[PDB]
């Protein structure tokens, strides 16, 4: 029971790491969709005082 | 910020409490032990050994060697008591 406890933690490591990196960058990488989303609004407003 | 990390932190976590307990009981009991009945260490005869080795060996040890304490004692006091009696 203590082996087929303890025999996980061999090929799941590196997809700990792979997952953490991927989400720690895809969080902190939110600059990029501010950027689009402020822009995003910036557009809408202006086709908004075109059809006014 | 950081996500937990259950199996990137295994260091100080171990096999719940008595597992990692009977660990060290487990391991070292069957490291410096004989493969298969190596030393049997029959042969030994001096008198008493030879007795061991003889008839009192736990192999049987029946009542045989009872007897043959009793017939000598026997033995013995029928010399005695002709010296005494």
């Amino acid at each position: 029971d203590r082996i087929d406890s303890v025999s996980q933690l061999q090929n799941v490591a590196e997809t700990t790491k792979v997952l953490f990196d991927v989400s720690k960058e895809t969080v902190e990488l939110e600059s990029e969709a501010f950027e689009l989303k402020q822009k995003v609004e910036l557009a809408h407003e202006a086709k908004a005082v075109l059809d006014s | 910020v950081s996500t937990l990390i259950p199996p990137k932190v295994v260091s100080s976590k171990n096999i719940g409490s008595a597992p990692n307990a009977k660990r060290i009981a487990n391991v070292v009991h069957f490291y410096k032990s004989l493969p298969q009945g190596p030393a049997p260490a029959i042969k030994a005869n001096t008198r008493l050994a030879r007795y061991k080795a003889k008839y009192f060996d736990g192999d049987n040890a029946s009542g045989k060697p009872l007897w043959h304490f009793a017939l000598g004692i026997i033995a013995f006091g029928y010399s005695m008591e002709y010296y005494f009696h």
